[PDB]
């Protein structure tokens, strides 16, 4: 079905009262006055402005922020150097090198994420089979040089150690959906 | 070995179109140097135009010559109507790019690229 | 009555839609008689034009004529008829009833490679 | 356990207005012309 | 644990450290080379060996779906504990 | 009326930040003088309302 | 999905239609308000961008990204809706038509806006068809065409809505068409909220 | 929502609309930020029998396109046809045909 | 019936097959192949000489009325003699249908432009020329539309590298934005994501 947005049906003819109403509308600027009144109502409303940085906009546990590498509760790294995140990364922002550790464990020797190349899509955290790489909810990590956004394994493990109290709670609140 | 022509039946009128395009470039070079504030002289611009034509001078296929003329006319129009900027015009000179030497000893000292 | 507007921008109302469709269809048939007898385009266009001319001669009312034609507004039908006439002229010039001009290469339409 | 999912309430959601709703306000043209003419006459006097 | 080079630079858990004559320490001049202090190899060495009764144990890292994929470790060798290939936890069969 | 109630809320917002010094501190740091329930305070000294 | 010969589950299709209509509201908000900003009025831009912020909150709550969700995927959607999202969508949509009425009061009957938009950029229907226009341009020129009605996809054949059609082919008619199809998108949003079915999220094909 | 009745009446008169019924600021009607855990349902293929993949392999039912005529394979009174029946005219809306 | 498989209607396939026969017998001079996909889409593969008559017939015929060109594009398959497959997707609002018309070209045989048939073909053919190097005869103004000014090469070709040959940077000695031969700090790592096992037996090509 369809409807007309501007087509008028029949005519209203001509009347002295209607002509006087249109004359008053043209001369006394009635629609302009009611536009003024609308802006006046908005003036006397309450603004929708939060007091940043003391107030923050609401988010969800699903929010994709700064990357981090998590651990098991024992303290062992969750990552097993399987390169699924590297394979699924649409921007090729992940570089992984690996070798057996001194105890024979399958661990990374290089895990780099170019955050200037990353598109913050969460494909790494949804392809990780052991929940090692995550996008924790940090978003206020802007730097002053281009280099500081080239994360390596030490930076990502430090982020995982810093944000574990929040990332674990978000994964607890979210993991039944995924 | 028999193909459909684009514009030229053989090489003669293809070379005629090449000469017309070279004439248009030769006339347009001083206007470009005056309009875009170019450091180069009029002699250098015409030398560059001649260098580009002589770079393409080795072809003997009329269709390829016609397509080269079409491309040259497109670039000529991009220079006539000021769509190429000073950077786009000066990209023909490669003045910031050091040239790779053509001798075996220098290529041996530089790296593994032949 | 008379249609106030066609509902489309730039499409003026035709005061006499029946005779305009009649003359367009007759001119189309007259130029279709110049086509070769074995031309499939001639046969199909004659079928379409004859059916539309038959219903435009049968129905004198514009609304029921539009319902029979199923081509939107009768002004759209007139526009389609004159475009068909121009296409008939162009196709007579082009002569596409001739055999295939050139075979494609063997793997031109082979997908996947 | 029971399947828990994001679903509408069993009674459905309430009606959502979507039509254009202008208040159709203001006084008549005769009344405002009369007010203006009366202001003119009083000011002239 | 974090060890220092003869240059004084911290050695990472991958064993990476720049040499004394390596020019790339100038990126750490007037800045810091940050090294993750908690070494996962030492942390997983600190875990006690889980003493189970069955010949085959199942490990998922704990937390169920929050852990690693569930694998089965065969504790037949009495001279060596069975290590989970994902989480690094060690298990030993109790034969008493 | 309600204007006097708004003025009561305003004077309690003014005299609800400790003293004049506390009011000036919160007004020139946060640009806000709203009174909220103290949810907590972290180990670094941030107060949460 | 057409290349794969697979179909998403009905709950996924309903979610996709609901978020398509939310996205249509977002895009028409941007179009109308930034058009009005280019004309010279910015207060509808500010109001409707607060509304855009609320819809971005919906996007972040379903996907974790406010704009580039990567949520709708071949086979359905990435995740199920979190609990309470449908209630919050209802709470947003039950108040939104007033905001549209606010912008319409600000602009539609304004003689300045009518002078700026009426008989500007008039496109005839035949010219629009030949130039290959689609969507708002054709319907502003008066062509009764909408892909959701003619070649429907997902559950657009199950929802019910009207198609705004212009009659003069100008900026004013296109603006009216965009506002009216914002209202129709709100209508479809109400239908999707009432008729959201239970079930899975991706196609059951690993 | 903290506006006085005088300011509320002023805003409602100035806008022409009852603004207090539909506020653009969310106060309490929204969902709680903490929710009970869900339990998502499983799809139709989550069954332990009569669920062979060859019977639901839609991806492998794709066939190469059927050649209606070919210049090499075929080596080549009926009515004229259309790609489809002509599109039915849209009915005017019974809800609100005109603005 | 099956919840994971797309439903299939045979009426659209029958109608498109009938219309393909119709167009093929109307224009035997140019039509080389007519096919209907299992996705119910009609494709007509024609000789490059018949682009103008075929497009004009499809736009202006009473039973076709494909008055809207959906898009015009090219596909580079560099294993045939005519590597560029030019594709026209067209929409008929009168009959609520879509058709696809294909033709072929190589680097040195231009095809006729259809700007005189559809005006959108102007920018579409500009894009095709800019991205593939397929010249178009009788174009009103053919030039680049998406590449940079003075860009050499047609980047949507298969043999053109993904990163290109030049990159821009601001040089302070000349105070300009200059073009250099491309050097990457990290090379694009190509992946061999092809299973060595056949996935679709219906598309098994016979051995050579
Ligand atoms: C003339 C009107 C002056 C303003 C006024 O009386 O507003 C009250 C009140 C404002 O109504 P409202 O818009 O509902 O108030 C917003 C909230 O409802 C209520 O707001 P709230 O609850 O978020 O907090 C309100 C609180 C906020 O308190 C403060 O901001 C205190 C600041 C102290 C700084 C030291 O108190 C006030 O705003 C009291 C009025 C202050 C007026 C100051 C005028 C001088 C400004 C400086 C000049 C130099 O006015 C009226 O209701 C009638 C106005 C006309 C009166 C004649
Ligand atoms: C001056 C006005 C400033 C703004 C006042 C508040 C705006 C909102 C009022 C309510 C509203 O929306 O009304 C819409 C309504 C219009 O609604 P409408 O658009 O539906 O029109 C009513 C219907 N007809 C067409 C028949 C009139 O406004 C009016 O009714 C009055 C508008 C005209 C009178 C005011 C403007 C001309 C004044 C000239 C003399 C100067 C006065 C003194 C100035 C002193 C200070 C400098
Ligand atoms: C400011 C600077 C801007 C510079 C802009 C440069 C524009 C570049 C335009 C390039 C146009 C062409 O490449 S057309 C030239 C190619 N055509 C041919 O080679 C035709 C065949 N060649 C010949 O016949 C050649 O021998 C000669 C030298 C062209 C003619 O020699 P004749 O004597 O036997
Ligand atoms: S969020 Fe996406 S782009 Fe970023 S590292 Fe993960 S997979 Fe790569
Ligand atoms: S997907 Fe996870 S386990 Fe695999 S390499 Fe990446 S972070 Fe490590
Ligand atoms: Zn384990």
């Amino acid at each position: 079905t369809y409807k007309y947005v501007n087509k008028k049906e029949q005519e209203s003819e001509v009347d002295m009262k209607s002509a006087t109403d249109n004359a008053a509308r043209i001369l006394m600027w009635t629609e302009l006055i009611r536009g003024l009144g609308m802006t006046l109502s908005y003036l006397f409303r309450e603004p929708a402005t939060i007091n940043y940085p003391f107030e923050k906009g609401p988010l969800s546990p699903r929010f994709r922020g700064e990357h981090a590498l998590r651990r098991y509760p024992s303290g062992e790294e969750r990552c097993i150097a399987c390169k699924l995140c590297e394979a699924i990364c649409p921007a090729q922002a992940i570089t992984i090198e690996a070798e057996p550790r001194a105890d024979g464990s399958r661990r990374t020797t290089r895990y780099d994420i170019d955050m200037t190349k990353c598109i913050y899509c969460g494909f790494c955290q949804e392809a990780c089979p052991v929940d090692a790489i995550v996008e924790g909810p940090n978003f206020e990590f802007s730097t002053e040089t281009h280099e500081e956004l080239l994360y390596n394994k030490e930076k990502l493990l430090n982020n995982g150690d810093k944000w574990e109290a929040e990332i674990a709670a978000n994964i607890q609140a979210d993991y039944l959906y995924r | 070995t028999s193909v459909k022509p684009i514009f030229s039946r053989d090489l003669n009128e293809a070379k005629r179109r090449v000469r017309e395009l070279y004439r248009a470039w030769y006339r347009e070079v001083p206007n470009t140097v005056h309009l875009m504030q170019l450091d180069i002289t009029v002699k250098q611009g015409r030398d560059k135009v001649r260098e580009m034509f002589m770079k393409n001078a080795h072809v003997t296929d009329p269709r390829v010559v016609d397509l080269l003329v079409i491309k040259g006319k497109m670039e000529l129009q991009e220079t006539i109507k000021v769509w190429k900027q000073r950077t786009h015009v000066m990209r023909f000179f490669h003045e910031t790019e050091t040239p790779r030497p053509k001798d075996f000893l220098s290529k041996f000292y530089m790296g593994h690229d032949p | 009555l008379l249609k106030k507007t066609t509902g489309l921008v730039g499409l003026a109302v035709c005061d006499t839609p029946h005779e305009r469709l009649t003359i367009l269809y007759t001119k189309t048939l007259d130029i279709l008689k110049h086509f070769p007898k074995h031309a499939a385009y001639r046969k199909y266009t004659e079928q379409i034009t004859n059916e539309k001319l038959d219903m435009v001669k049968a129905e004198p009312d514009v609304k029921k004529l539009e319902a029979l034609l199923q081509g939107g507004e009768v002004e759209e039908v007139i526009l389609q008829a004159e475009k068909e006439l121009s296409l008939a002229r162009k196709m007579l010039k082009w002569k596409p009833w001739e055999p295939l001009v050139e075979e494609p290469p063997a793997n031109q339409w082979k997908w996947p490679i | 356990s029971k399947v828990k999912q994001d679903m509408p309430p069993p009674g459905g959601y309430g009606p959502i207005d979507y039509k254009r709703n202008l208040p159709r306000r203001g006084l008549s043209g005769y009344s405002m012309f009369a007010v203006g003419i009366g202001a003119l006459i009083f000011g002239y006097w | 644990g974090v060890q220092v080079s003869p240059s004084g630079e911290k050695i990472t858990h991958t064993g990476q450290v720049y040499d004394e004559k390596d020019y790339r320490r100038v990126r750490f001049v007037d800045r810091q080379k940050e090294v993750n202090e908690n070494f996962a190899i030492d942390l997983i060495a600190q875990q006690p060996v889980n003493e189970v009764e069955h010949r085959i144990i199942a490990c998922d890292g704990g937390g169920g779906a929050l852990g690693h994929p569930k694998v089965y470790i065969n504790l037949d060798k009495e001279t060596k504990t069975g290590t989970c290939g994902y989480c690094g936890l060690q298990f030993k069969q109790h034969h008493h | 009326m309600e204007l006097v109630e708004v003025l009561k809320r305003g004077v309690q917002q003014v005299t609800g930040h400790g003293g004049l010094r506390g009011l000036l501190r919160v007004f020139f740091r946060a640009n806000d003088i709203r009174i909220g329930t103290l949810v907590g305070e972290d180990k670094y000294g941030n107060k949460y309302y | 999905e057409k290349l794969l010969n697979i179909q998403p589950p009905p709950r996924a299709q309903w979610i996709r239609v609901l978020f398509g209509e939310i996205t249509r509201i977002l895009n028409h908000i941007m179009a109308v308000t930034t058009h009005a900003l280019d004309i010279g009025a910015m207060t509808p831009f500010f109001w409707m961008f607060e509304e855009r912020e609320k819809m971005f909150e919906f996007y972040e709550r379903v996907s974790g990204a406010r704009m580039h969700a990567a949520y709708i995927r071949p086979g359905g959607v990435h995740q199920d809706l979190p609990l309470g999202l449908l209630d919050d969508i209802y709470e947003f949509s039950k108040n939104f038509s007033l905001r549209i009425d606010e912008v319409e009061e600000m602009l539609t009957n304004n003689r300045i806006w009518r002078n700026r938009t009426v008989d500007i950029g008039v496109v005839t229907a035949e010219d629009a068809l030949n130039y290959g226009f689609s969507g708002v341009m054709l319907r502003g020129s008066g062509i009764q065409w909408d892909l959701r009605k003619t070649q429907p996809y997902d559950v657009y054949d199950q929802v019910e809505f009207d198609v705004p059609i212009g009659s003069r082919g100008d900026c004013y008619d296109r603006y009216l068409c965009r506002v009216e199809e914002m209202r129709q998108s709100l209508r479809i949003i109400e239908q999707c909220l009432n008729k959201m079915p239970p079930g899975e999220i991706k196609v059951d094909d690993a | 929502a903290s506006a006085t009745r005088v300011i509320q009446k002023l805003r409602n008169w100035a806008s022409g609309q009852d603004l207090q019924a539909k506020l653009q600021l969310r106060y309490q009607e929204i969902a709680k930020r903490t929710q009970p855990p869900p339990k998502l349902p499983v799809g139709p293929s989550h069954k332990l029998s009569n669920n062979y993949y060859c019977t639901r392999d839609g991806r492998r039912e794709v066939v190469p396109p059927s050649i209606i005529m070919s210049s090499q394979k075929a080596l080549v009174e009926k009515k004229a046809v259309t790609p489809a029946p002509p599109m039915k005219r849209w009915e005017l809306s019974k809800d609100q045909p005109y603005l | 019936k099956r919840p994971t498989v797309r439903p299939r209607s045979d009426v659209t396939h029958k109608q498109l097959s009938a219309f393909g026969e119709y167009v093929a017998e109307i224009l035997p001079k140019y039509v080389q192949q007519v096919q209907v996909s299992c996705l119910d889409e009609l494709e007509i593969c024609i000789h490059p000489d018949g682009v103008i008559p075929t497009l004009t017939f499809l736009r202006d015929h009473t039973n076709a009325q494909f008055k809207s060109l959906a898009d015009l594009t090219a596909v580079d398959v560099p294993t045939r003699q005519n590597r560029f497959e030019i594709v026209y997707n067209l929409l008929s609002l009168r009959f609520n249908s879509r058709i696809r018309v294909k033709t072929y070209a190589d680097e040195l045989t231009p095809i006729d432009s259809i700007v005189s048939v559809h005006i959108a073909a102007n920018w579409y053919e500009r894009e095709v020329w800019d991205m593939f190097g397929v010249f178009f005869f009788n174009h009103p103004d053919l030039r680049r539309i998406l590449t940079d000014y003075g860009f050499e090469g047609h980047p949507f070709r298969k043999d053109f590298p993904l990163t290109g040959y030049v990159e821009l940077r601001y040089d302070d000695e000349v105070k300009r934005v200059v073009a250099e031969p491309v050097e990457l700090a990290q090379e694009f790592r190509k992946f061999d994501l092809n299973s060595p096992w056949e996935a679709f037996p219906a598309y098994r090509q016979p051995p050579e």
